């Protein structure tokens, strides 16, 4: 009934501590929904695009420590908008176990600073909105400081943004993202 | 009962300084970050600051370097001291308090207070 995909920054701004920090979120997120219908999927990004695991991988062996424990960091730039368009376009495919009338909930963990990408958000979010998908935003690092990192993870964020942005040390993105579904 | 109120408004000339103050009260102080934020007529809206004892304070392009925000714990009360203003700074300014546990150094305020009027002649 609901399909979640991660997109999460390994870019080399991401420092070890919080790179470390998105695995426990996604760990932590993956075992709340352990006695659900839940379908879960993870893509790293910088400039380059690893899936490390679809919807069909975790549909076979559901188990958040096979498969997040031995993501490594990828380092590079930061290429979000280009990652957001390959969740919604591969990601979110039955090709990869995507149920159709599930609903489509991405993650997209950031400290808010894209560099490198030659696609802007405006070239990604409406599309995304096209398909079913609802976006949340766990900012990282100093992305709650600066005000274009801020209003990065404003654009990336379903509306209304407040329900939506979160930062990885609170427990309300989960808290939400639950009672949400 | 939740109420955010703002004073210290009113007309300044350029160069001016001007201390903006946010009286609060029907909520407890100490778990809301509380920000400044502002628009004018005809104008998009700006966040211009925020205060939180956890997260510390943050600033708008415009504001940092101008602007101090500060927050007397005991009264309830948070301040916008805004230096060096000038006629583009003219608008209603608003002070607003978002849960500080979000630790978003308020981004998305669940209080609003009414706004009070600052305008900044020559």
């Amino acid at each position: 009934e609901s399909d979640i995909v991660f997109l999460i920054d390994g870019s080399g701004s991401i420092n070890n501590i919080d790179f470390q920090k998105m695995k426990e979120f996604v760990s932590t997120v993956m075992e709340q929904f352990k006695k659900s219908k839940t379908l879960f999927s993870l893509m790293q990004y910088s400039d380059e695009f690893r899936i490390h695991f679809t919807f069909n991988d975790f549909k076979r062996n559901p188990s958040p420590r096979s498969h997040v424990s031995p993501i490594k960091q990828l380092n590079g730039r930061t290429k979000t908008a280009s990652g957001i368009r390959k969740v919604v376009r591969e990601l979110f495919h039955k090709t990869n176990g995507a149920r159709e009338n599930a609903a489509k909930i991405l993650v997209v963990i950031t400290d808010g600073e894209k560099f490198g990408d030659p696609l802007d958000y405006k070239d990604v979010i409406p599309e995304a909105d096209r398909a079913g998908v609802i976006r949340y935003v766990i900012g990282v690092g100093n992305a709650f400081n600066k005000p274009q990192s801020r209003r990065e993870l404003d654009t990336i964020a379903s509306k209304p943004a407040g329900e939506h942005v979160f930062q990885v040390d609170n427990f309300e993105a989960l808290n939400t993202i639950q009672n949400q579904l | 009962q939740v109420q955010l109120v703002e004073s210290g408004g009113g007309l300044v000339q350029a160069g001016g300084s001007l201390r903006l103050s946010c009286t609060t009260s029907g909520f407890t102080f100490d778990d809301y970050a509380i920000g400044w934020f502002r628009q004018a007529p005809g104008k998009e809206r700006e966040g211009v600051s925020c205060i939180s004892s956890s997260e510390g304070k943050y600033y708008s392009d415009s504001a940092k370097g101008r602007f101090t925000i500060s927050s007397d714990n005991a009264k309830n009360t948070v301040y916008l001291q805004m230096n060096n203003l000038k006629p583009e700074d003219t608008a209603v300014y608003y002070c607003a308090a978002e849960w500080n546990n979000f630790g978003r150094l308020c981004m998305y305020p669940d209080y609003w207070g009414q706004g009070t009027q600052v305008t900044v002649s020559s």
